[PDB]
């Protein structure tokens, strides 16, 4: 499968809503490619609560 | 001699489309920073799957 | 009706030429050719004209001849290659 | 009988006329139709905006290359079709408008419109009766049956609310509704809005609503609002401020001045008491 | 001239970038290998049809 | 601008309509602009020019430039562009080259200098016409003389503006 | 900036930066630091320098 | 035997017909054919007048240049400042032009839509007659304003709680004054480039200088007012002079006049100071929520074009009405149809009100803090 690799702080930029922007081609890249693996790692920095 | 074959090739930009128009092509792009044109399609083209 | 004329020397040059083309021919009286020009104001400007070919006895100075199929046809030319131009005139070499 | 052959050599004589209306009529429409040739088939056009129409029947045009050109020969149009700040399709060499062009979207305005059409009939929801009773009644009604209400004399109604625990199923209620009825269904996520520059959410929200306003049965859904719905505040020495700018976008293009009587909205949020009242 | 790569076609030409943003499928000089070639490397680009000269 | 400029109805009607103006006179090659830029050879250019050289034994390009000036430059600018199948030969032999090194007076145009690839400039004089000479002389002069030389022979106020 | 005479360094308002020569119709004072300047299009040398303005 | 005229005239009336219709289209494309060749023009602005020959001017686009008049161009007509026609290639002058409009003040200046006037709203007399009083009799009649001597008031700041019909009281003197009402709500003013937002105020400002009787008015100020900070976020920074922009041109050394600013927020805590003071916006305008008869005043203006029975205790909703807005009661007259046509009654009945009182009252179980007063 086409395993992909994300660490949870790729997420901490400087620019407001950019990784909006990375979820949106995390996504892409899943969508054209079928059958794929995408593997997140330390999802502490993505968030704890609201 | 490839390349110099290849001075009768071409420079291609690549560009971005907003839309199209109906039953003609008359396609509307912005390249990416410019301005934004009415272009029409080269007829060595899938005229579909632009 | 006219106020004054704004001629160039391009056209007097351009009555020069067909002056060049009736030197080396049997030139009866003269040249009767078109003025084009560039009406605005009252005034007047001239930017280009053409000729037309003429010829004229002297019995009763009522035998000349023009071709005014010719003229709309050079007219129709030179007006869809300039939209400025319309005819304006004629002009004549013999000064009286 | 005289009369009646004389009228019937002016009927060829009138045939003459037909024929001298044929001439004028071919010869000189051809010709203009091989200048149209010469002008028109110049494919490449700039497009632009019209900034004003001076009277002086003069356009004053902004290319997308952002600077301006006068002519005081307008061209190929006709005024009435001329509004302030319209797509004009200019030739790169004349500067002359050629065409009118219909639309000023993002793709990415585009990429939000709902072709694809999810399948969950009311059968796939179970015990949620009262609140199917509440969208139905609150949407399809004003979608249909807008003389029923015009005859009662209010008006439709403003915005559904969804909120509550997280796992309740607020998806479930706009894929149903929106695979079974068959109005201009919209949706929207709440970070797509706000952008990395300052005031795309401004022109992203107002695009939004003018392509929704376009296809007048609108259904506009509304996701995560509470990530830009923010109990906005006064502090010093920090602060995100442009939230709240797409918010306010969001607020008065929706209501207040300049109202709309065809927009439809449902919003999802999982928590409540984040937002603005 | 000199610009920046974006991506890699291995139809003898790949796209790449100028300084303000201008971008174009132009070929390679072969002689100097593609393999030096990866995303996210400054290029030699020409003036004439802009193709990619060689390594920097 | 193609060689599809060149209407061929347009050729009948414009050159039969010269032949019934004062001569039937032959076409001696093709004229075009460069207002954009420094007046150097364009691709249409070299695409037309086997098309004239078809069509004319020389036909000779004209290439200007009308932003220039008011009296001086003479922005005209003539070739010949000579094929590459005479490769094997010597290139440009021009029997004498003495006076087309009399032509060769400023190496002009760099750009061109460039492009002597198979392309070389040609002397253009601006011959006397004495049919035309001294009348256009006459014109020029004896109408910018006082005009009809009798006016003007302001004053009380550039007192001031000179002092 | 002045290299030297007939030579100098100006910043046309295209934003851009040139160098250039002058001319020896300029008076050499009138370059003190900053002078509003006059130019050419074809080959853009300097021409002419201005009075206090802009 | 004599029915050939009426052949003759047959053919005659449609080769008529279709003459003029057809050299109509002719002639339709003869005047669109000549009006191909013409050439555009270059738009600038003068910077200063050189010589009697020599004029300097600016166009937006880039640098500057000095070129002449044609003949006839009228040099005295050139103030330094006014927006005048250039040549592609020779770039001399042309023509003078009028100025320019911004169609971005269109967009808020044409698109006020119809609306009902200032009796449609009330319950809040005490504002409507004030704003009255502050703005419509010093430029009807100044001279009441100016024989007591004293400057008129300038800026008007519209505050309150949420929903009390703020917007609508602008909205309403924008359907009694009717004049020049630049209604720009604030929010689309940034776009994302550098100092775009201070030419459309210097835009605005202009335009309002010359149409004498103009009408500010700038909803949701918070976005774009802000207070201050201590330098965080970049596009703060454009912010701030944005801001500054206003803060400058509204006082300036060259004073407004006639240029009223009405002015609206949701919470006026977070403005800043630099606007909060008299001279820019001068009397501070609250407005709350409605009581017990002005209740019943909101309730009996939207209970007007409602098919029901004459039935309908107006005390009874307005004493389970407690604390509510401009738009709350309206959701009363809204809902009460609504469970109108539930169960299909096509009447209203007065029970549907109390249903739609306690549907109010199950909203507002979720809303609170409702008290923000500035300063
Ligand atoms: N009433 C119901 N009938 C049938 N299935 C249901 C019902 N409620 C929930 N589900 C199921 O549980 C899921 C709930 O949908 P979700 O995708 O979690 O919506 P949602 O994300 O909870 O909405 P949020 O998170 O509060 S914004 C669906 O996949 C359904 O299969
Ligand atoms: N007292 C009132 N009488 C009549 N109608 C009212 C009244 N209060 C509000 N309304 C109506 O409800 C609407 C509420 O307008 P709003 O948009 O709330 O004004 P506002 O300043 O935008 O308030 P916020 O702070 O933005 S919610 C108005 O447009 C009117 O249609
Ligand atoms: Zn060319």
């Amino acid at each position: 499968a086409c395993f992909i690799r994300v660490i949870g702080s790729e997420l901490v930029q400087k620019y407001v809503g950019e990784g909006a922007r990375m979820v949106r081609e995390l996504f892409e890249m899943a969508r054209t490619k079928k059958a794929c693996l995408i593997f997140f790692d330390e999802i502490d920095a993505i968030g704890g609560a609201r | 001699q490839t390349l110099q074959s290849e001075q009768p090739l071409q420079v291609a930009r690549c560009t971005k489309i907003i839309n199209a128009d109906s039953e003609d092509p008359k396609y509307i792009i912005n390249v990416k920073q410019f301005a934004k044109f009415v272009v029409d399609l080269s007829d060595q083209v899938a005229p579909t799957d632009i | 009706a006219v106020q004054k004329v704004v001629v160039h020397p391009l056209v007097l040059l351009s009555v020069v030429d067909h002056f060049n083309r009736i030197g080396k021919v049997g030139n009866q009286k003269r040249v009767v050719g078109v003025l084009l020009g560039s009406w605005q104001k009252k005034v007047l400007d001239v930017s280009n004209s053409f000729a037309v070919p003429f010829d004229e006895d002297d019995k009763d100075d009522s035998v000349w001849f023009l071709d005014h199929d010719y003229l709309e046809n050079m007219y129709g030319m030179f007006k869809k290659v300039n939209a400025r131009e319309r005819i304006v005139g004629w002009y004549h070499t013999g000064p009286k | 009988r005289t009369r009646l052959l004389d009228s019937e050599i002016k009927i060829m004589k009138s045939e003459v006329l037909r024929v001298t209306h044929e001439l004028q009529a071919m010869k000189d429409k051809i010709k203009e139709n091989s200048e149209k040739i010469k002008v028109n088939k110049t494919l490449p056009y700039l497009v632009s905006n019209v900034i004003e129409l001076l009277d002086v029947k003069c356009a004053v045009i902004k290319t997308s290359t952002r600077q301006t050109y006068f002519l005081p020969v307008i061209g190929l149009v006709d005024a009435e079709k001329l509004k302030p700040g319209d797509l004009v399709g200019v030739n790169k060499d004349s500067y002359l408008i050629l065409e009118t062009l219909p639309t000023e979207y993002d793709s990415r305005v585009k990429a939000m419109e709902v072709d694809e059409r999810p399948t969950e009939q009311y059968s796939d929801i179970g015990g949620l009766d009262k609140q199917i009773q509440e969208l139905v009644e609150a949407i399809v009604l004003p979608m249909n049956h807008k003389e029923k209400f015009e005859n009662l004399g209010i008006q439709p109604p403003k915005g559904v609310l969804m909120y509550g625990p997280p796992g309740t199923g607020k998806t479930l209620l706009a894929r149903a509704c929106a695979a079974q009825t068959k109005a201009t269904f919209l949706k929207l996520a709440g970070p797509q809005l706000v952008q990395m520059f300052i005031g795309d959410g401004a022109k992203l929200v107002r695009d939004a609503f003018a392509l929704a306003k376009e296809k007048a049965p609108s259904i506009i859904f509304i996701d995560e609002l509470d990530a830009i719905g923010t109990k906005r505040f006064d502090s010093e020495k920090a602060g995100d401020r442009e939230v709240q700018r797409t918010m306010l976008e969001l607020l008065n293009q929706l209501d207040g001045f300049q109202p709309n009587t065809q927009v439809k909205v449902i919003a999802a949020t999982n928590r409540v008491d984040i937002l603005d009242p | 001239s000199v610009g920046t790569l974006e991506e890699i076609i291995d139809d003898n030409h790949a796209i790449v970038s100028t300084s303000v943003g201008s971008e174009h499928y132009v070929s390679i000089l072969s002689f100097v290998d593609k393999d030096l070639l990866e995303p996210g490397c400054s290029v030699l680009l020409n003036h004439k049809v802009h193709a990619v000269i060689g390594v920097l | 601008v193609s060689v599809e400029a060149v209407d061929p109805v347009f050729q009948a009607k414009m050159l039969d309509m010269l032949k019934q103006t004062g001569r039937p006179e032959m076409v001696v090659g093709w004229y075009h602009s460069h207002p954009g830029f420094g007046c150097w050879l364009s691709g249409v250019d070299i695409n037309t020019q086997q098309s004239f050289e078809a069509l004319s034994e020389r036909a000779v390009a004209v290439v200007v430039d009308p932003i220039q000036s008011v009296k001086g430059k003479v922005v005209i600018d003539a070739f010949r562009l000579i094929n590459a199948n005479m490769m094997v030969l010597g290139h440009e032999p021009r029997q004498t080259t003495s006076n087309l090194g009399h032509l060769n007076k400023p190496s002009i145009q760099a750009l061109i200098h460039g492009l002597n690839r198979h392309y070389y400039s040609i002397t253009i004089n601006y011959r006397k016409n004495e049919l035309e000479q001294k009348m256009l002389l006459n014109l020029h002069k004896k109408s910018w003389m006082e005009g009809l030389t009798l006016q003007d022979y302001v004053v009380k106020e550039m007192l001031e503006l000179a002092k | 900036e002045a290299v030297d005479q007939n030579t100098a360094i100006v910043g046309s308002t295209t934003g851009s930066n040139y160098y250039v020569r002058i001319l020896s119709t300029i008076d050499r004072e009138l370059l003190k630091p900053n002078a509003s300047v006059a130019l050419h299009k074809h080959s853009n040398a300097l021409v002419d320098v201005l009075p206090p303005e802009a | 035997k004599l029915l050939e005229h009426k052949e003759i005239d047959g053919r005659l009336k449609e080769l008529r017909e279709q003459l003029k219709e057809l050299t109509k289209q002719y002639e339709k494309s003869e005047n669109d054919l000549k009006a191909l060749q013409s050439v555009g023009q270059i738009v600038g602005e003068v910077l200063k007048q050189l010589t009697e020959e020599k004029f300097i001017v600016k166009a937006t686009n880039g640098p500057r240049y000095v070129v002449g008049c044609r003949r006839q161009l009228d040099k005295s007509k050139l103030k330094p400042g006014t927006r005048v026609a250039l040549d592609m290639t020779t770039l001399t002058i042309m023509r003078y032009l009028p100025r320019e409009v911004d169609p971005l003040v269109y967009n808020m200046s044409h698109e006020d839509p119809g609306n009902v006037s200032y009796s449609e709203i009330g319950g809040l007399s005490e504002q409507i007659r004030e704003l009255r009083e502050v703005i419509e009799l010093p430029l009807t009649n100044p001279e009441l304003f100016q024989r007591v001597g004293i400057i008129p008031p300038k800026g008007c700041l519209l505050y309150g709680p949420p929903g009390t019909g703020k917007t609508l009281l602008a909205r309403a003197v924008a359907s009694q004054l009717d004049c020049n009402f630049l209604k720009v709500v604030s929010s689309s003013i940034v776009d994302k480039y550098i100092g775009e937002s201070a030419r459309l105020i210097r835009e605005m400002f202009n335009y309002a200088r010359d149409h004498q009787p103009c009408i500010i008015f700038m909803d949701e100020i918070d976005a774009i007012g802000g207070r201050r900070f201590s330098e965080g976020t970049s596009a703060d920074r454009e912010i701030q002079r944005t801001l500054m922009e206003l803060l400058n041109q509204m006082d300036g050394f060259d004073t407004l006049h006639r240029v009223k600013m009405i002015m609206a927020t949701n919470r006026p805590d977070t403005l800043d100071p630099a606007l909060l003071r008299p001279g820019r916006l001068d009397r501070k305008i609250h407005i709350d929520l409605p009581n017990e008869q002005a209740r019943l005043d909101i309730l009996k203006i939207h209970a007007g074009p409602i098919t029901k029975h004459g039935e309908i205790d107006y005390e009874a909703i307005v004493k389970l009405s407690d604390g509510f807005n401009g738009a709350d009661l309206r959701n009363v007259c809204t809902e009460a149809g609504m469970f109108a046509i539930r169960a299909d009654h096509d009447f209203v009945v007065q029970e549907d009100f109390m249903k739609a009182v306690r549907k109010v009252a199950d909203s507002k179980k979720l809303e609170s803090k409702l008290d923000y007063k500035p300063v």
